[PDB]
């Protein structure tokens, strides 16, 4: 509001050849991921059998050789990142205040007058937006009936986005694998405004945007761990369905990644 | 739902061979040949009750015959209700789909009605897939169909039509899922067909065109029986992928997408299309 | 990369893939797979050409050998040659000389390397399957692909077959007697980045030796590169590579990449969790049982250098550019080229195998072999090695 | 070494149509960024004058309206992320041990037997690789002459990659703007192995890879702050030149982002 | 007119060996060594003026020398024209092609007769399309027997292997392109498929197409039309099989090469 | 280096007008018209010493005339030495570049030698840009040139040649910078030209082709003077972008890239190309 930017200003520098080509590419990685398509689609090109061969491995620059320079684990002062939560339970009530701690710490400065955020961005453009999705009736809500909000990292405020019911929003965001997912309390959805990602750096802005998105969800990963929230970054969702459900215009903005939050328990 | 898959059972005198997409098995049982003989007449779907009754007549263990028929590729269990209850085909050439309702039951494809575009007061149930096929294209035909059915609950549309030497099957337009409509597709194709050497198809030439009422037709070559025979098969297989007996799973990144076929070379091309900036399908 | 797939109804194998790699200076490894795998390493296009050529070679000598009637040895070829084959087969089987010359062998086309006279030789020596010369296996039961080669040009196929001949005859006589002509410096720097990178890698993981094991007096250079390591982290405890060329530099460079190719395939076989049930080839299962530092040390510490000084340079000499056919002919007149061809588009492609009953007919002296020939007799070399098959794949 | 994966196993599941199309796209965002092209190229489509209008702003979902739900900065318990270092100085010697703390904490578990890393990855595939580039003579080195290494996050070891001189490696990585950059001590270079990013999830694997890269450099950002290192994520480099300089085969692997490290002082 | 075919010449201690696709020859006379040396340089093109100039220079005997090179497979007469006057379609479902002769004239395709496979009582320069819903090696062999020797004749076969509709490369005795049995052998060279095709023969029964409906036949109808259109012309037009997955509707072209063991 | 840019100075009797790409100025000074008259004869480059001497003769303040000439677009200062000291053009049609060495000096383009492909023992200095132009294409010609010069320090290559109706200018092949070579380009184009409806151009048909020695030619239409006149101008402008007086800065994401021109429509297409998987340019 104090720091508002109009996209009309952005669109003055847009190369439309670039925009079309980035969108055409982007859409190749969109999924059609629903329960009703589970038995007639697949996600993995590698069969279930052979998958563990590829998981949690190193590729070498000198395959077959082992002459390395070892580095001690005595230099490590961190925690182990917790296992990524699966099969979530919403037996407990979750406060707005706990969600507020996640959003403030992961995306905003401690000084509410500042503009420096806790992750960097190419050209200080910040083309990625965070939306918050209320997915459980046991989740506490700021404004009744409103289950989608948009977070303003500088203003440090929630902006109402949608009053779609809790069930629909969880249907869209969970895609085909909701059974295993369980019942999380909320989710952040990270989105690229294409024209803001492309207007200064052209094609390289897309790459810079997509990497920015990971810096964001990782701050969320790290922040969540510290306040006692299990989480899971999530890619199994129908991209256009989440957009429609969150009242997003896909010509302007698209969901890159969904991240789930809540407890895992009885 | 137990689906019957394509197989044959052939015998001369002594030997008996089951031939399926998965396997070829030398049947040494007498009851299993009987069951296999029974399943070959059954068109597409069959009830687990009826299967058990075929197995029980032949003295086969219900669970140990089901493991046979499943593993050899004669049948498969499927447990998930689809996104679209049923389908209808609306077309300017309904003659071309006269036998399709009967025939495509063995492909596991439930098509309730073949509808003529010339009809009035055509209704559609909730959660239907509307296949609009047009040999003589006109944008207004599609506008009429969208106007009528766009707000029908659970509805979704496919459109098929010809352009230059190609048979175009648009991606699935689901207002619920937020996918590109017909006009998003046809604009992808018309830009591509022009000699610009540029992806974005926008000058002041185009801006002036947009001032005129959006109506158009397409150039396309004369169809024979064979080009229709080709088209009929692609329509069936696309309906089968979406709503029918799955034979080969599709990846999630091209399940909803357009399919374009060159009628000369017979090459298919599956492409996901973006929303046209000027189209209004998202705003509705 | 490349990544061509063919269905179960195809004439073409299920997979051809070029391997990706981080290091631009490591060689490209291309591979074909269809229910052994054929592979090749080196410069990118040559890696692909090799792998395709290796697959075509194996297919022909396992499936496509057309016999040409059924004749006795003296009926099918001239008399001096038929004696030479008789005396080879006499050693290879308990069967007697009466049984050997009355027997009607299945025949394949061949021409004499030196005179170009056309004749036939026994198919049993060429075909690797049991069905082609089934009623001839009592005479010659252990067959291999020594001297085999596939190429688009016939001169190339024969050049290839000659190099493979010289590699294996050099290797066997090396194996049996222990004598090598010379040792190249293990710290030699070729100037070629992918060769030097491999050698530097090897010296870091273990030790190498490099011997010139060429047939005494022959032109050219069969270079044998050897690797061992005691290192408990390493899964490859032992590897080897062997190539023959006119050039010592080329023969050394080829040898180093052949080595890396065996080192890398087995390494991957090992780390992948592949079991004994994956290893089908007889010579491969042997090479796996040889993966231990013993193999390296048994070779190195028993090698006798006919020139004890270590070669710091890859220079030529008066012997190395003489005529290989003249050298071979001085030893024996009876050296035959099996040949075959196929049409591919408007081109001919060619299969060849160089064969001689006055040399070793295969490279497995733990099986049934002509141990007595014009380059070796029983009791010349190390007696224990006459019984044991060389550690070489 | 214990956890080695051969790419030959990966390449068995590669769709070559997908690989070609992802690479064709990727290359549109590669830069030709050298000092000798400074006066005949540009990077920004927006003129210098008008740039501050777009920097450090919010875009609203309701442009023109201000009815928000404010969240207090009392919930913030973090530090402000330090200003991203520019104009680096290498007056001081920097130890290997300090670089070892960065690599171990940002990319590896505290338990050296574990495989769980401190950032998540789609399918646990981890298609991004970290290379380390020694850029100053006052930087301490593990193995003499070797200024490029590859980090093995599970093995927790450096693998020698290149013995290119310090000057060349800094020339390639700094691109056209080295004057302003200054003299950093080292840099991490993050790289995508294309075939490992695409073999399971197809086109969506590229997006998942590029976001993973940001999770990595952000862990680096956060880790560096805590141990007293200024840093800067950096996109102004000639992509093919950094690859050649680090002996990377561009057919297999490509530099997504460079990140610089060192001191800022007199 | 006259195409110089591929060959090699190994030549050593006085003796010279010509190896062609079909033959092996001890080249006695030294002027023929010069003829064959020169002619190795050509790539598949010469007017008889060119060839006879080479011959007459050599002084072999221009008439007989052309006889030698034709015999040995060094050179041969290439048909300046397109290779086929018309096509004929022989089938175990000829009812499927009743209107084909009538329709396909519009696409520049000229099918003269449809023929039932069950027959008894085929021109010069004829392409024979043998389409079989019920496949058997002996049915193709039967058709190869009846017309293999016809002047300028060629053959093309199509059939159903479970989910795949197969169109073999064109088998032309005159052009020297591989037959159906070359296709089947290279496939089987790799309960197996051969195990299956063996029993079918061994217990006397054809291989049916797996539940072909109208739409599959329509898909097949059109491929056959467009393939006939392609043959109405590099070597690789002929030495190329088409394979069409009936489920996914993906076509897939693959090169053809002979089997050495095959007679054709 | 002070570069002179394209301008005109025109006068009839009373009035005097400077016309440049940036501006049009009504000159009311007498010394400035003199200086402007002097700079128009000077071909391309000029020394800050000589400029100051032209200004000093006319009684113009050295810094206040430099601000005039710079701002109005008559000249500009440039301070950065290029990646390539000089250029050579090697061609099968050297006649086509006879006057190019003289003419392209006013475009700020230093071309040391026009070389015939027929010459032997052709040498090249360090940090040269080799432009190989070929009307009659053959891959072996390029192999010869790469063989000779690939290891020359600081070297880089451009290749130009015709294909179908198009004039192809490959991206810059710099072994130092690690960029795609000629063969990476021509393989991009040949896949694109085939009727596959698929990006990846790889079957067993291609694998068998790779067994034969890599040599080829290209089909392309007959060139007139105009198609050569078109080609000459594109070559100059591309050399000018790379090594000459910059008139319009290029973005960093397409500076090194290929440029393809349709000779019918005269449309340009700037495309960055990837390394061909089979090519060996990276391994060298
Ligand atoms: C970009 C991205 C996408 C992901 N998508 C999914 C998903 O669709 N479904 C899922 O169950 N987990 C998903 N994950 C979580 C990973 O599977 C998980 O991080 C990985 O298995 C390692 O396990 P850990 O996080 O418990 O250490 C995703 C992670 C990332 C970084
Ligand atoms: C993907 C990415 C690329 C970047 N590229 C550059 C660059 O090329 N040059 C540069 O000076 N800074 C670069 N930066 C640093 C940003 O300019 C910086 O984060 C931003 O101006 C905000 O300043 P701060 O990080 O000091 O808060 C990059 C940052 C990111 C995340
Ligand atoms: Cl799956
Ligand atoms: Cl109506
Ligand atoms: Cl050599
Ligand atoms: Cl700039
Ligand atoms: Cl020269
Ligand atoms: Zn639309
Ligand atoms: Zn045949
Ligand atoms: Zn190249």
């Amino acid at each position: 509001s104090k720091h508002e930017l109009s996209l009309v200003e952005v669109t003055h520098y847009t190369d439309p050849e670039v925009l079309a080509i980035v969108k055409d590419f982007h859409v190749r990685g969109n999924f059609a991921s629903l329960p009703e398509f589970a038995e007639r689609t697949f996600v993995s090109a590698v069969p279930l059998a052979h998958l563990e061969k590829f998981e949690n491995k190193e590729v070498l620059f000198r395959p077959g050789f082992s002459s390395v320079i070892n580095i001690s684990s005595s230099h490590n002062f961190s925690r182990e990142r917790l296992p990524s939560g699966i099969n979530f339970c919403d037996k407990n009530k979750l406060s707005i205040r706990t969600i507020e701690k996640l959003l403030v710490n992961a995306f905003s400065s401690p000084d509410p007058g500042s503009v420096r955020r806790p992750y960097p961005s190419g050209g200080a453009l910040y083309p990625i937006e965070v939306f918050l999705c209320r997915l459980s009736e046991n989740t506490e809500n700021w404004q009744a009936g409103t289950n989608v909000y948009h977070y303003l990292p500088l203003s440090q405020a929630l902006e109402p986005v949608a009053t779609c019911n809790t069930q629909s929003l969880y249907r869209s965001l969970s895609g085909g694998d909701s059974e295993r997912l369980g019942k999380p309390h909320f989710a952040l959805v990270y989105c690229i405004i294409f024209e803001k990602a492309l207007f200064k750096y052209r094609y390289r802005g897309y790459r810079m945007a997509l990497m920015e998105t990971g810096s964001m969800y990782q701050n969320a990963v790290l922040v969540a761990d510290q306040i006692g929230l299990k989480n899971r970054v999530w890619a199994g969702y129908t991209d256009s369905y989440v957009a429609k459900t969150m009242n997003l215009d896909q010509r302007t903005v698209a969901p890159l990644i969904v991240q789930f939050f809540g407890d895992v328990n009885d | 739902m137990i689906n019957i898959l394509p197989f044959e059972i052939i015998s001369r005198n002594t030997k008996t061979l089951l031939i399926t997409y998965i396997s070829s098995v030398d049947i040494t049982h007498e009851g299993m040949k009987k069951v296999l003989e029974s399943l070959r007449s059954k068109q597409g779907i069959i009830s687990e009750y009826l299967l058990d009754k075929l197995l029980d007549e032949s003295l086969i263990d219900k669970d140990k015959g089901k493991e046979f028929l499943i593993t050899t590729g004669v049948i498969n269990k499927t447990k998930t209700s689809p996104l679209w209850v049923n389908s209808v085909i609306i077309s300017d050439v309904p003659h071309l789909f006269s036998n399709a309702r009967e025939q495509w039951k063995c492909d596991g494809v439930f098509v309730s009605h073949i509808i003529d575009i010339k009809d009035n007061n055509i209704n559609v149930s909730d959660s239907t897939l509307i296949w609009l096929h047009l040999e003589n294209y006109h944008s207004d035909i599609v506008k009429r169909i969208y106007s009528k059915f766009e707000s029908n609950p659970g509805v979704a549309f496919i459109q098929s039509y010809y352009l230059k030497e190609s048979f175009r099957i648009d991606g699935v337009y689901s207002p619920d899922l937020g996918t590109p409509c017909h006009f998003c597709h046809i604009e992808r194709w018309l830009s591509r067909e022009e000699k610009s050497f540029r992806r974005n198809e926008m000058s002041w030439a185009n801006l002036l065109q947009l001032l005129k009422k959006y109506q158009m037709t397409l150039p396309a070559l004369a169809l024979g029986e064979s080009e229709r025979g080709f088209s009929y098969h692609l329509i069936k297989r696309r309906l089968q992928e979406l709503t029918g007996t799955s034979l080969v799973k599709s990846h999630v990144d091209n399940f909803m997408s357009s399919v374009s076929a060159d009628l000369i070379t017979c090459i298919l091309c599956k492409e996901p299309v973006i929303h046209w900036q000027a189209c209004s399908c998202l705003e509705r | 990369m490349i990544n061509v797939y063919s269905n179960l109804m195809s004439a073409w194998p299920a997979t051809m893939a070029m391997s990706p790699k981080l290091n631009r200076n490591m060689p490209t490894f291309s591979q074909i797979w269809d229910y052994t795998p054929a592979s090749a390493a080196g410069e990118t296009l040559k890696s692909i050409q090799g792998a395709i050529g290796e697959y075509f070679e194996r297919r022909h000598f396992f499936n496509e050998i057309v016999t040409g009637g059924q004749k006795t040895l003296y009926e099918m070829m001239p008399p001096s040659a038929a004696k030479a084959f008789t005396e080879a087969f006499f050693q290879i089987s308990s069967l007697t000389r009466d049984e050997i010359i009355t027997h009607k062998f299945k025949t394949v086309r061949a021409f004499n390397l030196f005179s170009l006279e056309q004749q036939e030789i026994p198919a049993v020596i060429i075909a690797l399957d049991n069905i082609t010369a089934a009623d001839d296996l009592k005479f010659y039961p252990d067959r291999d692909t020594c001297g085999c080669s596939f190429h688009g040009s016939l001169n190339d196929a024969i050049e290839g077959s000659l190099c493979e001949f010289m590699e294996r005859q050099s290797l066997l006589l090396y194996w049996l007697q222990g004598k090598a002509n010379t040792e190249i410096s293990s710290e030699i720097v070729t100037g070629i980045n992918h060769i030097d990178e491999i050698l530097l890698a090897l010296r870091s993981e273990g030790d190498i030796r490099i011997f010139d094991i060429t047939l005494p007096g022959a032109p050219g250079h069969a270079v044998l590169t050897l690797y061992g390591t005691k290192n408990k982290i390493s899964r490859i405890k032992y590897s080897t590579g062997l190539s023959y060329a006119n050039s010592l530099k080329k023969a050394l460079c080829k040898s180093v990449v052949e080595l890396w190719q065996s080192y890398i395939c087995l390494h991957n076989f090992l780390i992948g969790g592949y079991t004994d049930d994956d290893i089908i080839d007889s010579y491969q299962r042997h090479f796996m049982s040889c993966n231990k530092y013993e193999s390296f040390t048994d070779l190195c510490e028993n090698t006798v250098l006919l020139s004890d000084d270590v070669k710091l340079t890859l220079e030529e000499n008066i012997t190395s550019d003489t005529n290989l056919l003249n050298y071979l002919q001085q030893i024996s007149d009876n050296i035959f080229v099996y040949y075959a061809r196929e049409r591919v588009s408007n081109s001919l492609v060619w299969y060849t195998k160089i064969v001689s009953p006055d040399f070793f007919l295969h490279m497995n002296n733990s099986g049934a072999i002509n141990i007595n020939n014009k380059i070796y007799h029983t009791g010349d070399g190390i007696k224990v090695r006459e019984s044991k098959m060389v550690p070489f794949p």
